[PDB]
């Protein structure tokens, strides 16, 4: 069964990106302006 | 006909970013709160503070340490200029690179001298102890 | 003093926690306090950071401190399925050992008095003993307890008397001033015994090749939460202290290094060689650990600044990778109770992602670029090579065998046929993957920014 | 082991190495026929005590000529692919683990499968009693015949 | 591959062997009690027959052999058709 | 300058795509062959700027 692994990756990717987006975008906005 | 003309087409690919930079740089100009360099005043050295004051040894120690790190940075610079000369020659060198090689020889010589077998826990008292030697 | 209070504060929280929720409490707050620990890392480029009269935070300590704070949640995630049938009061009693332990670590890294540093250095011994003895499996653990114990004390006790001596022959025992007021001790015979007295304990706690015997026999026995600490940290702290006390000594170190450089330079190749033919995995990892610590100890004794840089880096990297291999082995041991490596056989066939972690972990065990393990190791080979051009011929053999057995543990317990009748395996829990991902990710991010891990020199 | 099957395996063996030398189907055919011609032309009938000596001769004569490496079919233990596919042959019990969101997707196969597993768990005591029955204290032979069910 | 293809290719090889007389050949036709071929030729027919497939015959299984049906059965097992 | 570094870096991207669902698809590899194709197409250019004028960097 490959379910448990893919689930794990779904979770992990989802969180690292969950917090991942606000941070990256924040860094970019800080780059272009201030 | 010249192949390199293709670069002109490729130049258009540069142009986009060029314009793009303005679209950033413009906004970057709009607000520019900014830093500037820090500097530290001179202090009397360990050689003249007495055998037991810790504060003299300490102030002078920090000064000596800053001076050391600085000197390392200078050797970094002279090496970088060395690399620059080396690549910059087409194939010749043993030329201007000999010129930099000389100043590097002197600099690395003296820097080798000031700061060699100090070992870990290098300390100004030791560089002194070497200088007297 | 800010990071240290909450670490105490989890204890009331643990005891007062609802009986079936405690793991969440301890986990969450341990993570938070890790993040608070991380702010310490800043240090300074010149002066060692200072705090209270009684603590300070050298760059040498900070990455270690961050690590030590970081490990608690991990041990929790590993433990919290290993035990379940245990009574609530007993479990609640159990995590207290762990956290009490790290509390002693956060105290013993920031030091500052070397007598305070000592008394904590030896205070660590109790909780780890209790853990090895009460929650280890199989009989031998009892005996193991003793080996773990006396080898520390028999080393530590003379160090203790020596410490007291110095603060009488000089002024304060405090580290900063002794770093400044330091004056050479030289030959004679009294001074030599001073030397061994101020070295042997530190060279026991990080195993030396002639003395390492307790360490495998600890790791064979301890429940994994004990294993992760006993491997990833205590060795490294013995190294931290030995890097501390070398502020004194000199020039005598130049004259006394040789015998220990022989036990180390030879013991590395030797133990690695024994490492090439173990019966069971849980030991294989342990000998790999000694085989790497020998590098640290020569790296300290040649005392060249490159060697201390490499010392720091290798200490941390080996910390994480060793703990990783241990949890990663315990998983098999729980799935099949084999312990012996031969029974696992074709484990890759039946499940994949663990094979991936085997790959990453072993892969950084052998140390290939640009793992902080590797870069940590290459420096000390550099400084060693400066110290003696011959020495490379020894180091190279290490880099041979550490390849082999490492890959070996991979290819023997994985690639190949499944054993037929072993139906016991049950397709990988989320916490498992979560755990080892937690080991290995920091280890890889960390390569991007070595400059914060290389330490004071 | 027994003598006849012994000399036979020596024959298939030697014959195969003989192909490994002769390469071409032609030459190989010729020398093959010559070879069997040797085995019959020699002592196709004889007393044993001489015969074993004839084997001891033959083993040497072969061992000298055995060729550094025979041709080997990939399935065979030499093999260019003796276990290329052992990566894949997952034992059945492992599927019995997929959990319902996967198990739903092959209702048919799983249905048939529980049919089987039922057949086994129902069957087993009979193989117990029969094995218990046909066996003496327990000789060299492996397995025993079916008599009314399962085997 | 299919069972008919196996039985067919097998007999199709047994037919070509000289010692067998093709009309007497039958899938169930016995190999020693019927046909006098003897083992020294049995080894030939078996190795030559496996050679057609590239398949490999283990020796102890080569000892049984005999009836061509037993053979087609055997390849049927090993190829799992 | 931008050219060579691009003729390297684009190779990295499919691995990044390895966690994306396209990797799980049968469809993935041809994106790779195409990827190396574009990589080559791009790869010729530095060689020619290297040709007639002979510059190195």
């Amino acid at each position: 069964s490959g379910f448990y692994d893919r689930r794990f990756l779904k979770l992990m990717r989802f969180y690292i990106l969950l917090t991942g987006i606000p941070v990256a975008i924040g860094i970019t906005l800080v780059n272009v302006f201030i | 006909p010249v192949t390199y003309l293709t670069k002109i087409f490729d130049l258009l690919v540069d142009r986009p970013v060029t314009l793009a930079r303005e679209f950033i740089e413009q906004q970057h100009a709009k607000n520019r709160y900014y830093y500037y360099h820090r500097e530290f005043r001179r202090v009397p050295d360990i050689t003249e503070c007495e055998e037991k004051d810790i504060l003299c040894m300490f102030e002078a120690e920090m000064q000596w340490r800053r001076d050391y790190k600085v000197d390392q940075e200078i050797v970094n610079i002279i090496q970088e200029r060395l690399k620059a000369c080396q690549q910059r020659e087409g194939e010749s060198y043993r030329q201007n690179c000999a010129k930099e090689l000389e100043q590097f020889t002197q600099v690395s010589k003296a820097f080798q001298d000031r700061y060699s077998d100090l070992g870990a826990h290098y300390s100004a008292r030791k560089c002194l102890a070497k200088q007297k030697q | 003093l800010k990071i240290i209070i909450p670490t105490t504060m989890l204890l009331p929280m643990t005891w007062m926690s609802k009986h079936n929720m405690i793991w969440i409490n301890a986990t969450v707050h341990s993570l938070l306090i890790s993040l608070i620990s991380l702010s310490l890392l800043n240090q300074l480029g010149e002066n060692s950071l200072n705090f209270s009269l009684t603590f300070f935070s050298d760059s040498l300590s900070a990455p270690l401190l961050v690590l030590t704070t970081w490990l608690l949640p991990l041990m929790l995630m590993a433990s919290q399925s290993h035990l379940s049938k245990e009574t609530t009061t007993r479990k609640k009693l159990y995590i207290t050992m762990l956290i009490l332990l790290q509390l002693f670590l956060i105290m013993t890294f920031t030091a500052t008095e070397l007598i305070l540093f000592y008394i904590l250095f030896e205070a660590t011994l109790v909780p780890t003993l209790i853990i090895i003895t009460r929650w280890g499996n199989q009989t031998e653990r009892l005996n193991a307890g003793l080996y773990f114990l006396f080898y520390t004390l028999a080393g530590s006790l003379p160090l203790l008397v020596a410490l007291v001596y110095i603060q009488n022959t000089t002024g304060s025992l405090n580290f900063l001033i002794i770093h400044y007021w330091s004056h050479p001790l030289s030959n004679s015979w009294s001074n030599i015994f001073m030397w061994l007295a101020c070295i042997m304990a530190f060279m026991v706690k990080m195993p030396l090749y002639g003395l390492h015997l307790w360490l495998p026999k600890a790791h064979v026995e301890a429940p994994i939460a004990g294993s992760m600490v006993l491997a990833a940290v205590l060795l490294k702290l013995g190294g931290y202290g030995m890097m501390r006390i070398t502020t004194i000594l000199n020039p005598l170190t130049n004259y006394m290094a040789y015998p220990f450089l022989m036990l180390s330079m030879w013991g590395m190749i030797m133990t690695s060689s024994i490492c090439l033919r173990q019966t069971d995995l849980k030991s294989l990892i342990a000998y790999s650990s000694v085989s790497h610590m020998a590098l640290v100890i020569v790296a300290i004794m040649i005392q060249t600044p490159w060697s201390f840089m490499g010392a720091t880096a290798l200490m941390i990297a080996h910390g994480l990778t060793s703990s990783m291999l241990f949890c990663l082995a315990n998983t098999n041991y729980e799935r099949v109770h084999s312990r012996t490596m031969i029974l696992a056989r074709g484990l890759q066939t039946l499940l994949p992602l663990m094979a991936t972690w085997w790959l990453m972990a072993s892969l950084t065990n052998l140390a290939l670029p640009p793992s902080i393990n590797l870069i940590g190791e290459l420096f000390i080979i550099t400084a060693s090579f400066s110290w003696s051009n011959i020495t490379i011929i020894l180091m190279g053999m290490n880099m041979m065998i550490t390849a082999l057995y490492s890959l070996y543990m991979l290819i023997t317990t994985q690639r190949g046929k499944y054993t037929h009748h072993i139906n016991n395996i049950k397709a990988s829990f989320t916490r498992e993957n979560a755990l080892m991902a937690l080991h290995i990710l920091p280890l890889l991010l960390l390569t991007l920014n070595p400059k914060m891990i290389l330490g004071p020199l | 082991l027994t003598h006849q099957q012994k000399v036979l395996r020596l024959y298939k063996r030697a014959l195969r190495h003989l192909e490994s030398w002769c390469v071409h189907r032609d030459k190989y055919r010729y020398f093959a026929c010559l070879m069997r011609a040797r085995f019959d032309e020699h002592k196709n009938e004889k007393d044993m005590v001489k015969a074993t000596q004839l084997l001891r001769q033959a083993e040497e004569e072969f061992w000298y000529g055995q060729h550094p490496q025979p041709y080997i079919f990939p399935e065979s233990p030499g093999g260019t692919s003796y276990e290329r596919y052992e990566c894949y042959k997952v034992p059945e019990w492992c599927l019995d683990d997929w959990h319902p969101s996967e198990k739903a997707m092959y209702p048919d196969y799983f249905a048939k499968r529980e049919q089987w597993k039922r057949l086994r768990r129902e069957s087993w005591e009979r193989e117990v009693k029969q094995l218990q029955e046909e066996t003496p204290p327990g000789g060299p032979r492996t397995e025993a015949l079916p008599p009314a069910r399962k085997e | 591959l299919t069972l008919e293809a196996i039985k067919d290719r097998v007999l199709y090889v047994l037919k070509l062997y000289d010692k067998i007389d093709p009309e007497k050949l039958s899938v169930n036709s016995h190999f020693m009690k019927d046909l006098g071929l003897d083992s020294l030729d049995q080894v030939e027919i078996i190795m030559a027959m496996e050679d057609e497939f590239g398949f490999e015959i283990p020796d102890i299984d080569a000892e049984k052999l005999m009836c061509p049906q037993e053979i087609v059965d055997y390849i049927a097992d090993k190829k799992d058709v | 300058a931008s050219l060579t570094l691009t003729t390297l870096i684009i190779l990295t991207i499919p691995i990044m795509m390895s966690n994306s669902n396209i990797y799980k698809t049968n469809l993935y590899p041809n994106y790779v062959k195409t990827t190396v194709s574009y990589a080559f197409t791009l790869s010729l250019v530095p060689l020619l700027m290297f040709m007639h004028t002979g510059q190195e960097m």
